[PDB]
């Protein structure tokens, strides 16, 4: 029984709309809206009893709820406050207890995008040293000047993305702590087998998927657009 | 709140066992579930409690509860780096669609990897595109090593980080070093951090 | 929706100066929510004991209600009944 | 040869103000009560509790507290998974108990009403709807029979909880329910002449009101329903249609198990 949302990530301003959905194709009847933050446990905001169906949950201020149909059910934000940043979780069930959960939704409400940048993606080669010390090579990714810290950093091996040997920091790291509105940078390490990283036939790539700006939204500087987008750093392996 | 988790925060070491309480007042008591939660991702169900006096396991997990003393336990035993998780509480009042489902706020667990041979080092990587620019890669050192902040604020440092090379069955820890100054070398990357003694510096 | 019947009847042989007990059993009516009063001369007698709402087989509701009095030639006494069923309030007069 | 019959009445005006109370019979005297402003069960005899112990009947109300409140948001929940097809003022009764038969034989019921209506019934190990329900009806059925826990538990009350209760019930209020009261009975004509005779505050039920001039029974001897007293007897009235000056000679005649062979004859 599965469930998806979409979208994923979200960063939006005071004042706009935000429609958070979730699809289920498992023909259950009910679905269920929640909100997680630090210090709670998931709360109930609006639930669906079917098609047509929308009923307040626990704390339904400032939500808007709306089931078209047997498959969506959408969250809907008409006036976004910064109090509505949290994680987002879509559920359905039958007429059983379970309820089937969604992968979440992480949504950020910011007072102005004046600030919002996407990253400059960088990708560093393996050391010489390292490679004839423990015959093994690691790669290091650096995302740095983005704005604000909603990335997805991931690997990419040959067109498919590794999860091995890979480990990416917990938090991004604020470039200048004094300013309120800093910018951010992020590092994360590949690390694989000399034998591996040797290969000039295995193209290596990491990418940062940032989220930023809707076509949508409107843009009154100077300097480019900062639109959700993917950032990319490439290199090939070398004897 | 009618679901309350104990501990809140857990720091343990790898191959160690845990237990986790979970009580709550919720009224009345259907069925009781445990979701394990990564670092930002979904809820994965480990197990359902539903007996007045239930035994529950699932490999590595195992669950009690005790319905008259609203009261449940989660045993991870033998726990590994992928435990490295907030685990959380939840407690269903019906049998069906008509149940409300009471949630806990959670139990961080964080699992310290048992390194098998350290071998500190410090390297020096470059940009594929660009030749000046560089990073220092501070690696295999061991859990009990700590990783302090940059004293100059034009230097960054990131925090220690473990990965798993799940083929080789090989984890190491790892931090990355750099600065926008041109004068910046790796070996005076981490003066302000207290290092090994046996730490390698590529001639 | 369904009209209530009213009875009232006496729980003792009825003789003038002689207190008595009168009763009032509403029966047949449907929805249960309803205003029972029972009347002296046309005004409301204070002290007017309910039993708890039953319900036949039948799913109909039904109610009795009593309270003490004192019969004499010229006193009237009745029930007075306000349902959702009925536009008006029934008043059923106890008669010997 | 006993009913046992707990008799539970729900009313929902809206979406917030709802109400739950209950009554209990033995027969035809009362056993329990529950009012909505009640957080426990009364006894309204001395032997309402049967042959339970203290924590027998502790954890039995208990299980009932807990479902008037279940019992209460469950519906408010159900009327939002049907709407618009259903909505308040909502009316839901419940008829539950078991009637006890010779030896240790007896059958259970438990049997809903809505809005009037009867329309469901728990029989065996589910929820079913009875002939004439209508068929919206199907979703809530389904809901209801996926809860396994109360399946099991309304199993057990019909079961083994109800005739084991009742059984017990019966030995600590034989001395209620075998009672003798006598009734009293009087004359009195109304003009249309009708004639009635008044017999009250007999028990049990069972009773023989007939007017009669001599030996011979009046055919044109019409019944009326037995109506309830307040000090749990019962009242009934016999009414025969005469012409105005054939009074005389008329007796009205009654039978009851409390006089032992003593007829009550009133003559007018
Ligand atoms: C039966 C008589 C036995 C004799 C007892 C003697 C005692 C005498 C005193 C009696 C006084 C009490 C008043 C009597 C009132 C009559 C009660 C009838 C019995 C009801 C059974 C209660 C036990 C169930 C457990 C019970 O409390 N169940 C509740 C709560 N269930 C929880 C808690 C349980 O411990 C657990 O497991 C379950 O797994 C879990 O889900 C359900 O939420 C029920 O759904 C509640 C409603 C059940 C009735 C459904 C009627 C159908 C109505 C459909 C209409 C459609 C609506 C249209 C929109
Ligand atoms: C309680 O008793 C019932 C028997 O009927 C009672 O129903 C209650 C509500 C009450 O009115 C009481 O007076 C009645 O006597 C049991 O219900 C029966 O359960 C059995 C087994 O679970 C069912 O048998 C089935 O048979 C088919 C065909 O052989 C099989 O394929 C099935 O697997 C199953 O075994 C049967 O349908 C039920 N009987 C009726 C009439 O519906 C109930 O089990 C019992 N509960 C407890 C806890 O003792
Ligand atoms: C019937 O009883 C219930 C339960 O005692 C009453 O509901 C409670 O009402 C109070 C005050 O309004 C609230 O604080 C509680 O939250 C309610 N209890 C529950 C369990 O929900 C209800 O008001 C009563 N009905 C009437 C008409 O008096
Ligand atoms: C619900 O019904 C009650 C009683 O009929 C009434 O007093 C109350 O105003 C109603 N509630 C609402 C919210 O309208």
């Amino acid at each position: 029984a599965a469930v998806t949302q979409s979208p994923r990530n979200k960063v939006a301003v005071t004042g706009g709309k935000v429609t958070l959905s979730c699809n289920q194709t498992n023909n259950h009847n009910n679905m269920y809206w929640y909100r997680q933050d630090t210090g709670h446990g998931l709360r109930l905001i609006h639930y669906s009893y079917g098609a047509g169906s929308t009923e307040k949950g626990d704390i339904p201020d400032g939500y808007k709820a709306s089931r078209p149909s047997q498959e969506n059910f959408s969250l809907i934000l008409e006036l976004a406050t910064p109090s509505q940043t949290s994680v987002y979780f879509c559920a359905s069930g039958d007429e059983g207890y379970t309820q089937y959960f969604g992968p979440g939704t992480r949504l950020l409400v910011l007072e102005d995008l004046r600030n919002v940048t996407p990253p400059k993606v960088s990708l560093f080669e393996p050391s010489k040293a390292e490679i004839s010390h423990t015959q093994k090579a690691t790669l290091v990714c650096l995302a740095t000047g983005f704005y604000p810290d909603h990335v997805e950093l991931s690997w990419w091996v040959n067109g498919k993305e590794v999860h091995s040997g890979v480990c990416t920091d917990p938090q991004p790291l604020k470039e200048q702590p004094a300013l309120n509105d800093s910018r951010y940078s992020l590092s994360s390490r590949l690390r694989v087998s000399a034998t591996f990283w040797q290969n000039p036939r295995n193209h290596f790539r990491c990418q940062v998927q940032f989220y930023g700006l809707s076509e949508n939204d409107e843009w009154t500087q100077d300097r480019a657009k900062p639109v959700t987008q993917i950032v990319s750093a490439e290199a090939w392996g070398r004897a | 709140t009618q679901v309350e988790q104990s501990p809140q925060s857990l720091v343990v070491r790898q191959g160690e066992n845990c237990v986790l309480q979970c009580n709550y007042s919720v009224t009345p008591d259907n069925h009781l579930r445990w979701f394990k939660q990564d670092t930002g991702k979904g809820l994965v169900s480990l197990t359902v409690l539903v007996d007045q006096k239930d035994k529950t396991s699932n490999g590595r997990y195992s669950a009690t509860l005790d319905k008259d003393a609203k009261h449940s336990t989660l045993h991870i035993t033998a726990t590994l780096l992928d435990d490295t998780a907030t685990y959380i509480c939840v407690v269903g009042d019906r049998g069906s669609a008509l149940g409300r489902l009471h949630f806990g706020a959670g139990t961080q667990l964080i699992v310290i990897p048992d390194i098998q041979n350290p071998d500190p080092a410090v390297y020096q990587l470059r940009d594929s595109k660009s030749s000046d620019k560089s990073v220092c890669l501070f690696t295999d050192f061991d859990s009990q090593t700590n990783v302090s902040q940059s004293k100059d604020s034009d230097v960054y440092i990131t925090d220690k980080c473990v990965l798993d090379m799940r083929s080789m069955d090989f984890k190491s820890n790892s931090a990355v070093a750099w600065s926008n100054k041109s004068d910046f070398a790796c070996a005076n990357a981490f003066n302000n951090s207290i290092i090994p003694e046996d730490t390698f510096f590529p001639s | 929706q369904k009209t209530p019947q009213i009875q009232v009847y006496s729980r003792h042989p009825p003789e003038n100066g002689k207190p008595n007990i009168l009763n009032c059993y509403v029966t047949q009516f449907h929805p249960p929510h309803i205003e029972i009063q029972m009347l002296k001369n046309g005004k409301k007698i204070p002290k007017v004991e309910m039993s708890d709402m039953s319900f036949s087989k039948d799913w109909s509701f039904y109610i009795l209600a009593h309270t003490e009095f004192t019969p004499t030639e010229t006193d009237t006494y009745a029930c007075r009944v306000k349902h959702a069923s009925m536009a008006e309030p029934k008043t059923v007069y106890w008669d010997r | 040869n006993y009913t046992f019959r707990c008799l539970q009445m729900s009313s929902f005006a809206n979406r917030s103000w709802s109400r739950t109370d209950s009554v209990v019979w033995l027969g035809d005297l009362q056993t329990h009560r529950w009012s909505n402003d009640s957080a426990t069960i009364s006894f309204t005899k001395p032997w309402s509790q049967g042959k339970l112990s203290n924590q027998q009947w502790e954890k039995l109300q208990h299980m009932f507290q807990v479902y008037r409140v279940s019992f209460t948001r469950d519906i408010q929940e159900l009327v939002k998974m049907m709407s618009p097809k259903e909505d308040y003022p909502i009316e839901i009764q419940l008829s539950a108990g078991c009637e006890m038969y010779p030896g240790n034989a007896s059958e259970s019921f438990l049997h809903v009403a809505f809005q009037g209506k009867y329309v469901v019934r728990f029989w065996g190990t589910s929820w079913q709807t009875v002939p004439g329900a209508p068929s919206w009806l199907d979703l809530p059925i389904k809901v209801l029979n996926a809860d396994q826990g109360t399946s099991a538990t309304v199993q057990m009350l019909l079961n083994d909880t109800c005739p084991l209760f009742v059984r017990g019930l019966l030995e600590a209020g034989k001395s209620d329910l075998e009672k003798q009261e006598k009734p009293v009975a009087w004359l009195s004509s109304v003009p249309s002449r009708q004639l009635v005779c008044h017999v009250s505050g007999f028990y049990p039920k069972p009773v023989w009101v007939m007017w009669m001039r001599g030996d011979q029974e009046q055919q044109g001897t019409h019944r009326g329903d037995f109506l309830p007293n307040a000090d749990e007897t019962w009242y009934l009235q016999a009414t025969l249609d005469v012409e105005a000056g054939e009074e005389a000679g008329l007796a009205c005649r009654v039978k009851h198990s409390s006089l032992g062979g003593q007829d009550i004859i009133l003559y007018w």
